[PDB]
């Protein structure tokens, strides 16, 4: 709360200075701890001011006014802090009514490839720094992977949909600058088997808890057993779960074997008791005869004949005593076998019905990461959960396109302009693009710097959709091969009437097979209108793209019928099926941490390229080719907020290069 | 530091389900066969012990003798001395059985009796010749 919430809400530690601030303020960090706390205040206080009203520019003057002494004494310290913050988009980013209108004349020229959010975020920053910016966009619209379906009153995102929490999320700032209808998401998701009937709460809690348990097991397996290489190949998450499951199926069998082994041990123990008791009863039967014969010699007898009766009588009660102690012991073993045969351990680890329900939780995980679990790196797939935002997750009921469209305002955007080649040299850059509608109109753009925000799917394309001249160095192209670009798709179902539970936002469908767990395994009721969205995840996604819309909507109707009754499901008025791997301007949906990759690759992607000297032996040139996008930010990949942050990141870096940083002194 | 409870993940087991492609289903099939082998061996001894049970049906009720409850007397009738010498020759030093044979002497009395009549009944010889059995 207060100033320290401003640091938290800016993804900054309130009581420590970051690596970046150490770079811009090496005087302060290497100096006395008091000045550090002064700086740390001035940072946090300025952040707070920007945050408490981000619809208006926060000028340095306004900032110095509002902070009191002793903190408003060092005016250059305040001027440095403000300038640092403004430059790297921690303040005055987004859509803010500015006080000081634009410089009449500009400085330097930047070409931005792509008007997806990373693109627009940089462009707005650079333009607000006094640079001349032009964005080249292959599509006929802005937003990139923020796509929004609209027809009549029907509104549904085919692209990004969810703000993953406002705690420390920049989209929180954008939410005040742009009216986004932010609806909360109720996470209760009831499952439904293929039959068409709800999974009972007992199994739903059980299977889920085993799912979460299986995850922590892989973690343990990676972290404590260093099980991250196998046959000179990196271990995936999928592999690791198979191992964990197999070892839980193994333990069930090991447990049973020992339980039955205990039983046969006592049965063999019993066996030798009865053998000892048959053989004793036989001796007792003989002795009794011997005694009754000796007892039948009528008296009067001599003393040996009397001894015979007495001794045989002793000998008989002696064996009769043994046999009683053995019968007591036999009863003891007899009840043990009843106890054990009545306390058998688990017959199986997971039944086929249970495993199918588990396959759904996997589909859900395949969906969040947009890739089959066999491709995720075991060691690193969750390397970004530490930076997760706080608060509920939210949708945008009015469509998420409202945000790029808002950012695009006042920017020079060339739609239907496909970049075909990027040329960068020690004196500047030329970008060569064509018109998408008619491919012969050819365009040449000359500029001081190019910001590439091409999707990783596009940069991966073989043969190249975009040629780099000179080619990208292998340290960058190898990062491009190693990284993962995954895929997930949405079916938008538009009805005239609400036939589902209006208080359940989302509900699952459990698949037939492991192989088809992702096929339409989930459904969303997030919109005002009667819209239900079905999602395709995992290995199913790449296959559903070779199937027509009608067949795909057919399968959704069948699944829905089973849930709600063959008569309560109308036909849909409007249907749309995304095919994101097919999209040539995306070639996928977003990045994932592939096995064999790591978070270092995401940093490699963000390194700018610096061309060689044109004249040989001329001094080392400035960097010319810059990169941004969801695949360029290591702590927030594959999100809108992460793209936006990366755009801000480059705009600060480009401006430092060309406009110069005067706040470093 | 330790797996989630219930999960069983030893460094020994993992490298045994990863030795080859099918090394998992191999390990799991030996156990399935091993469990089946124990189950039959179970029902085999279950039927062996069902037969032994039948053989001793009725217990030993027909062969039991009623109980003689007698008061440990003090004087050694000439009869009771003679029972002793034969009990010694058949039992040696098992005083409890020897009392059980006489029926009215205590083990202490029997223990004393060897010392008292040891010369008159050659109890050394008797024992000595019992030892050859
Ligand atoms: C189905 C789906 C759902 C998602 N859901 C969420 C979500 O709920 N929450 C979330 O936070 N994130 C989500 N994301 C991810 C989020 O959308 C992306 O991280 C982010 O939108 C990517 O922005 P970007 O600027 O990096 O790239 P893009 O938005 O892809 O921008 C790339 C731009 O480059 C253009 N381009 C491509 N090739 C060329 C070329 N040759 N010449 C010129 N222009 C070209 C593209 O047309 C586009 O204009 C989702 C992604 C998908 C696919």
């Amino acid at each position: 709360s207060g100033v320290e919430g401003a640091a938290f809400q800016s993804r900054l530690p309130h009581d420590r200075m970051t690596s970046q601030e150490a770079a811009c303020f090496p005087d302060i960090i290497s100096g006395p701890q008091q000045t550090q706390k002064v700086f740390l205040f001035i940072r946090n206080r300025t952040l707070q001011l920007w945050l408490d009203n981000p619809k208006i520019q926060l000028t340095f003057e306004a900032t110095l006014q509002q902070l009191e002494a002793p903190y408003n004494s060092d005016t250059v310290l305040v001027h440095r802090v403000h300038s640092y913050l403004e430059r790297h988009g921690l303040i005055n980013f987004g859509i803010y009514k500015r006080i000081k209108p634009l410089p009449t004349k500009k400085t330097g020229k930047v070409i931005i490839i792509g008007s997806g959010v990373s693109g627009l975020a940089a462009a707005r920053q650079l333009q607000s720094f006094g640079m001349d910016v032009t964005l080249l966009e292959a599509r006929d619209r802005v937003g990139g992977r923020v796509a929004t379906f609209r027809k009549g009153n029907y509104v549904a995102d085919l692209g990004a949909m969810v703000v993953t929490g406002l705690g420390g999320n920049p989209m929180a700032v954008v939410s005040k600058q742009v009216n986004m209808e932010l609806a909360k998401i109720k996470q209760k998701c009831p499952l439904y088997e293929a039959n068409g009937q709800a999974v009972p709460k007992e199994k739903d809690e059980m299977v889920e808890q085993e799912f979460n348990r299986l995850l922590e097991a892989t973690s343990y397996l990676s972290h404590q057993l260093d099980f991250n290489v196998l046959n000179n190949k990196p271990v995936s998450l999928g592999q690791a779960l198979e191992v964990v499951i197999q070892l839980q199926e193994k333990h069930v069998k090991d447990e049973q074997i020992e339980h039955w082994k205990k039983i046969v041990k006592t049965q063999e123990e019993l066996k030798e008791l009865l053998n000892k008791m048959v053989n004793l009863k036989e001796k007792i039967k003989e002795l009794h005869q011997q005694y009754k014969e000796a007892s039948e010699v009528k008296p009067p007898r001599d003393i040996t004949a009397e001894f015979l009766v007495k001794s045989k009588h002793r000998d008989l009660t002696a064996l009769c005593k043994e046999y009683d102690e053995l019968a007591e012991t036999q009863g003891k073993l007899e009840e043990k076998l009843q106890e054990l045969e009545a306390n058998p351990p688990s017959d199986v680890y997971l039944s086929s019905r249970d495993r199918q329900i588990l396959d759904w939780h996997f589909a859900n995980l395949e969906f969040a990461n947009a890739t089959p679990l066999s491709t995720l790196s075991l060691k690193h797939w969750d390397q970004d959960d530490d930076f997760e935002f706080t608060g509920s997750h939210l949708t945008v009921r009015n469509g998420y396109s409202c945000v790029p469209v808002a950012l695009a305002e006042g920017l020079d955007i060339k739609l239907n302009t496909a970049v075909r080649q990027v040329r960068y040299t020690a004196s500047g850059c030329e970008v060569i693009a064509v018109n998408t509608r008619s491919t012969s109109q050819t365009f040449i753009y000359k500029c001081d710097a190019v910001l590439c925000t091409l999707p990783l799917g596009v940069l991966k394309q073989q043969p190249p959709a975009v040629q780099f001249v000179p080619p990208l160095p292998e340290w960058k192209t190898s990062a491009v091969q190693r990284m993962g670009f995954g895929n997930l798709n949405k079916v938008v179902l538009c009805f005239d009437r609400v036939f589902w539970d209006p208080s359940v936002n989302l509900f699952g469908h459990v698949g037939s097979t492991t192989a088809s767990r992702g096929e339409l395994f989930l459904f969303w009721n997030l919109y005002k209108a009667p819209i239900l969205l079905a999602l395709v995840a995992g290995e199913a996604a790449g296959i559903m793209e070779n199937i027509s819309d009608d067949v795909i909507v057919g399968r959704c109707l069948a699944i829905l019928k089973g849930i709600f009754g063959s008569s309560a499901v109308p036909q849909p008025k409007e249907t749309v099926v995304s095919r994101w791997r097919a999209d040539p301007w995306a070639r996928g949906s977003y990045s994932y941490v592939a096995a064999g990759s790591s978070g270092n690759d995401y940093d490699l992607m963000a390194q700018p390229i610096t061309p060689g000297p044109s004249i040989p032996g001329a001094p080392q040139p400035i960097p010319r080719l810059f990169f941004a996008g969801e695949h360029t930010i290591r702590n927030y990949p594959a999100t809108v907020h992460g793209a936006l942050l990366s755009g801000l990141r480059e705009a600060g870096r480009i401006a430092d290069q060309f406009l110069g940083a005067m706040y470093t002194l | 530091r330790k797996p989630p409870k219930g999960m069983f993940l030893s460094q020994e087991d993992v490298e045994a389900v990863s030795a080859n492609a099918t090394a998992a289903t191999t390990v799991l099939r030996q156990l399935d066969m091993e469990l089946v082998s124990v189950k039959r061996q179970i029902q085999n001894i279950k039927q062996t012990n069902s037969a032994l049970k039948e053989k001793l049906d009725g217990g030993i009720e027909p062969y039991r003798l009623p109980e003689v409850i007698q008061k440990c007397n003090a004087r050694w009738t000439t009869e009771e001395q003679l029972l002793a010498v034969q009990a010694i020759r058949k039992y040696g030093r098992d005083f409890q059985a020897i009392s059980d044979v006489i029926g009215n002497k205590s083990v202490v009395q029997v223990k004393n009796f060897f010392v008292n009549y040891r010369r008159r009944f050659n109890i050394d010889e008797v024992l000595q010749e019992w030892e050859a059995e």
